[PDB]
């Protein structure tokens, strides 16, 4: 399971205030570098270190910089963050031969203000009358709505137990305002079952969204409740034909 | 003629006295080209060969951050080398590897090298094949292992029989007035009596380029080594070399013996007599 | 050119 | 990474074999290694090459040929769950991982049993909304955006119950609007004549 | 193992007294590579004095050169004064003008 470890996984943060991603590699690799990942331009390296104390600029390194004075570590800096330097962050290292291998990526969202930032509306809808009849097979659609910025993790869970047979989970958010920079997002998944299991009004279906948003530290001034990183649910029950 | 890319890398273990020293050095047919000192000020890669200055900043950016980060490899090879052979920590250890191309005159590769020496010694190393590695000792077969399944052997063999030879190709044409000069050697015979029945003929050879030539003494047209002296072959400092053979001759007898001149410089092979 | 030769670990 | 990157998104049925060629350019290349990424994961690599050559590894087949300077991958047996971002490596620029242009693959989930059909889902007591399911349509069939700004549609996703062998395709459509139906749910998509519509 | 250097002083260009040259001593085949090679001018040691890159040949061995700028007279004597590990006192060669 040894792995590249990045730390945090998801941040939030007010064009400026300066911060650091660190990555961790346990394997003894002497090369490690960065990527950033966006759409339509793929992945692309920021700085490279071949070994300790040895740095190169990478494609697009404007705005960030590094630092190899250890072998296991290999952090990235921002200065002075940019909303453009919102994406998605991969840290590699490579070793015997000269396979890399992955952190599990970080999630950076520069935004202008914190007041940005919404939390997302789960609601689960229960399946068509018409469905049953006609398939015989009962689909229920989770919906995730409003939450800046787009950090989540959906799942559903059956009587208590994580559920996978049956569900699809669409692939990334939706911009629900396209036109917009700092447009809210949302995603739907769907759990389809046997007609039979559905009408069972004793069988319990729960939607869970994880939210990455702000920490406890920082400031909120707002009425409204701090968009922290938690977790939102909606349920249903079984309801007999 | 065929040519030939070197690279030299040596680390030495100072004990109590910081990290281990670490040279680095390359060479186009004895030639040399750049050089990499780990306790210099610089701490990067420089240019040792006129040709080579012509090369654009992304070129010696990259040159110093794989050559650095070697040095860090080898400093790691050396701390498993204790390990592997249960060395103290208090005594100092040398670790080189060799790595090279060699390409004949159409530019075709030829042969590639990589192998690496501990204490001066016979480590591992790339054999001809280029598929499988050639482990000196008990020691050395530990790490064949380890690279065996990490798929090394491949690796270096592309590198070789492609990054290489490319580069090889492309420094020869940028050093074409330079690399591509065949130097005759000039030719002189010397002679010193030692007592009144011996006397000394010795062969100098200056000013040739490469370094590759033989000097052979040959008594009534036969060779001999009885009673021959014969340097190393030595570099002159303005890119030309040197050497010479002596041989101790009976008095009045000089004429029996014949100095042979042997390089590719020469269009016919040269004879020397007294 | 020298060759990429890091994560050749003994 | 520039331009030229074989067209558009490679689209492959279930069951068959899947090609891929890409030509690159430093012929000082001569390592590659085959990463497969899913949306929003981490990239994985899956093969390494080498010599010129094939090397086989289960369903997957890479290919190398440094002579016209083309890299392969082949996955024989596609299934669904194949679908990704597939795309090479090779350090070339002297130290550094160039991300050739990566390819996206589609296998098609092979429906035995059509029955295009649009439900509508019930309402819940918790929200306003009403959804409209398109689902177990041919694989044949391609979902396209809402015309109104105010009506949600997301694309086809495969979803399989491994216990009844059965592997279903369906989209949502959802809104606020009281214009909104089921019936015009779906009018700015191609959908099979044959589509079912209830009561 | 340990290998003793093989020493050879010189000149770039055959010895006319009165013409500037350079001299040089060659140093090879030897192990480890701690070597201090110094210039001798009629027995003390020349200042400025440039030596080459460490390297080595096919045998794992290293060879180095230590050349210095110069102009030979018939007064004049050198020498190259060698210090290596492998010698219990350090080696010192003159300049033979046909060795």
């Amino acid at each position: 399971e040894a792995q590249v470890t990045q730390n945090p996984r998801y941040l939030i943060t007010v064009t400026g205030k300066k911060l650091t991603v660190t990555c961790s590699q346990n394997m003894n690799h002497e090369y490690m570098s960065w990527y950033r990942q966006d759409p339509g331009l793929g992945l692309r390296q920021i700085y490279y270190s071949m070994n300790v104390e040895v740095t190169d600029k990478g494609d697009v390194p404007e705005g960030y910089k590094v630092s190899r004075k250890e072998k296991r570590n290999f952090p990235l800096i921002l200065e002075s963050p940019s909303p453009n330097q919102t994406s998605l962050y991969f840290c590699a290292s490579s070793g015997a031969s000269h396979e890399q291998y992955f952190g599990p990526g970080t999630r950076l969202t520069v935004t202008e203000d914190l007041k940005n930032v919404f939390p997302p509306e789960v609601a689960v809808f229960e399946p068509s009358e018409a469905e049953i009849s006609h398939t015989q097979k009962a689909t229920l659609v989770c919906l995730a709505t409003g939450f800046y910025p787009d950090h989540v993790e959906l799942s559903w869970w059956v009587n208590g137990k994580e559920v996978h047979s049956g569900v699809c989970t669409d692939p990334q958010p939706l911009k629900e305002q396209p036109a917009l920079n700092d447009s809210r997002y949302a995603l739907s998944s769907r759990l389809r079952v046997s007609a039979t299991f559905w009408q069972n009004p004793r069988n319990h279906f729960r939607c869970q969204v994880q939210f990455y948003g702000l920490s406890e530290n920082d400031e909120w001034t707002q009425d409204r409740a701090k968009p922290v990183t938690q977790i939102v649910s909606a349920e249903a029950w079984g309801r007999a034909d | 003629g065929s040519h030939s890319m070197r690279y030299f890398s040596t680390s030495v273990s100072r004990p109590g006295r910081g990290e281990p020293r670490f040279i680095a050095v390359g060479y186009v047919d004895d030639t040399q080209f750049v050089r990499f000192d780990s306790d210099a000020a610089s701490q990067r890669m420089e240019p040792r060969a006129p040709w080579i200055e012509q090369e654009g900043p992304e070129y010696w950016d990259e040159e110093t951050g794989k050559v650095k980060a070697h040095s860090q490899t080898d400093r790691e090879n050396l701390r498993i080398a204790l390990r592997y052979y249960n060395q103290s920590e208090a005594g100092s250890h040398t670790l080189q590897m060799m790595f090279g191309c060699d390409v004949g005159s159409d530019g075709r590769f030829l042969r590639g090298y990589h192998q690496y020496a501990y204490d001066g010694k016979d480590y591992i190393a790339l054999k001809e094949d280029l598929r499988s590695w050639t482990a000196a000792d008990m020691a050395a077969q530990i790490t064949k292992r380890k690279w065996e399944a990490a798929h090394v052997a491949e690796q270096q063999r592309a590198y070789l029989e492609g990054t290489c030879v490319d580069g090889l190709r492309r420094y020869l044409e940028n050093g074409k007035e330079t690399l591509q000069r065949t130097d005759p050697p000039k030719t002189h015979m010397t002679h010193h009596p030692i007592s009144d029945h011996e006397a000394t003929l010795r062969c100098w050879a200056l000013g040739f380029y490469p370094a590759e030539i033989t000097l052979t003494w040959q008594r009534d047209g036969e060779d001999q080594t009885q009673d021959t002296e014969l340097v190393e072959t030595r570099p002159a400092g303005d890119g030309t070399f040197q050497k010479w053979a002596a041989v101790v001759v009976p008095s009045g007898e000089e004429q029996r013996y014949t100095c042979h001149v042997q390089h590719e410089g020469l269009p016919k092979p040269l004879t020397l007599r007294w | 050119r020298f060759p990429l030769t890091f994560g050749w670990c003994f | 990474k520039e331009v030229e990157q074989n067209s558009g998104p490679l689209s492959v049925p279930e069951g068959a074999i899947a090609s891929l060629n890409c030509t690159y350019s430093d012929r000082g290349s001569q390592s590659f290694f085959w990463y497969r990424q899913y949306s929003g994961k981490s990239p994985e690599l899956i093969m390494s090459i080498y010599s010129n050559g094939d090397k086989e590894d289960g369903r997957f087949t890479a290919q190398l040929n440094k002579a016209s300077q083309y890299v392969s991958l082949l996955i024989r047996d596609s299934q669904p769950s194949d679908s990704a971002t597939y795309l090479w490596g090779t350090y070339n620029q002297g130290g550094k991982l160039i991300f050739g242009q990566g390819t996206e693959l589609s296998v098609k989930p092979n429906i035995q049993n059509p029955d295009p059909a649009v439900y509508q889902l019930r309402d819940s007591k918790s929200s306003d909304k009403s959804v409209c399911l398109f689902t177990d349509f041919d694989s044949q069939t391609n979902v396209s955006q809402s015309k109104d700004s105010d009506v949600y549609i997301t694309d086809k996703c495969v979803l399989d119950m491994r216990s009844m062998d059965f592997k279903s395709n369906s989209a949502v459509a959802w809104s606020n609007k009281s214009d909104f139906a089921c019936a015009n749910a779906f009018n700015n998509s191609i959908i099979p004549e044959d589509t079912f519509f209830p009561s | 193992i340990q290998r003793t250097p093989k020493i050879q002083v010189y000149s770039r260009h055959p010895a006319e007294n009165g013409k500037s040259n350079f001299l040089n001593c060659y140093v090879s085949g030897f192990h480890p590579s701690d070597i201090e090679v110094d210039l001798l001018k009629n027995g003390e040691r020349i200042e400025k004095v440039e030596h080459s890159d460490l390297s080595f040949s096919k045998d794992w061995s290293f060879y180095l050169l230590y050349y210095t700028e110069f102009t030979p007279t018939e007064k004049d004597e050198y020498a190259c004064r060698v210090n290596h590990v492998t010698l219990s006192q350090p080696k010192i060669v003159k300049w033979d003008r046909d060795m």
